[PDB]
């Protein structure tokens, strides 16, 4: 029940782009290693005695993702696109204040979605009110045939 | 009237008697407009933070500021302003 | 060290103090980064009398 540590990515563990659906590293690559705790990657995460007494035993060490930063892109005076500055921290609350989280599994490729809710005491929103179908249909781009909703063929 | 002393978008009038907002524009507030959900709303017509807080009067009237602050925070006479605090859960001693 | 654990005290005492105060942008934002009080500091003791 013991966190051993709580360590933000260095610029040795920071990903340049993540796509939709990607990975990083990338499919086919190994997995990156997070060996350093302070903030210029120059001191080793430690461990007790009595906590190498408890790995060394079976025990296993669970990584959990609190938070994840990160930037966004849009267009200057320009046309060229600029990613600094502009962050998803400022809009991560605003989305999830108004959204609701739709999830689908669909054997083993994850989507999650938000889709704007409407507030019935709230008379001055004037947000379109949509059901759960509609919503679903929306959020996942499914298509429809016969009155039901298929994702792909599924 | 048309007076602004402090120089928001609401008339000084208004904000002495009652206003409600309604298509982005501050009205005169009607006993009617209860039954339809709608507030009524007072402050002060000589300062554009009545509350203290960052956001001005019409900004907070008319929710325009931010979308995660609670509704009680929309009225003029409320600040929004959080209270964080810390709960230690354990501690851990490693001797040396 | 040798003072200290046969009873003598550690004085704290202040020189000087910083902050910096508060006003208002171009909007309608208080801003209170760069207004330091230390250049005010003597112009307000060279011409006022503490009470
Ligand atoms: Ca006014
Ligand atoms: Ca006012």
């Amino acid at each position: 029940g013991d966190t051993l540590s709580t360590i933000k990515a260095q610029e040795n563990q920071i990903g340049n782009n993540l796509s939709p659906g990607d990975t990083y590293p990338k499919k086919g690559l190994s997995p990156l290693a997070l060996n350093t705790m302070d903030q210029f990657s120059s001191r080793l995460i430690p461990i007790n005695y009595d906590q190498l007494k408890k790995l060394d035993a079976g025990k296993q060490i669970k990584l959990e993702t609190t938070q994840v930063s990160g930037n966004f892109g849009t267009k200057n005076s320009s046309g060229q696109i600029v990613t600094e500055g502009n962050s998803w921290s400022d809009y991560i609350s605003q989305i999830d204040s108004i959204s609701a989280s739709i999830i689908l599994d669909t054997e083993n490729e994850s989507y999650e979605r938000r889709v704007t809710a409407k507030n019935l005491q709230d008379p001055e929103d004037k947000t379109p009110e949509l059901t759960i179908g509609e919503a679903i249909e929306k959020a996942f781009g499914a298509t429809k045939k016969d009155g039901l909703l298929y994702f792909n063929d599924i | 009237e048309d007076l602004d002393t402090d120089n928001d978008n609401i008339p000084d009038s208004y904000e002495r008697n009652g206003y409600t907002i309604k298509d982005l524009i501050a009205v005169k507030w009607e006993d009617s407009f209860a039954e339809q959900g709608y507030k009524k709303y007072v402050s002060n017509y000589l300062e554009s933070n009545t509350a203290g807080d960052p956001y001005t009067d019409y900004e907070k009237a008319s929710g325009s500021f931010d979308k995660a602050i609670k509704t009680e925070a929309r009225d003029p006479l409320v600040a929004a302003y959080p209270i964080v605090g810390v709960g230690m859960e354990k501690l851990i001693i490693s001797t040396n």
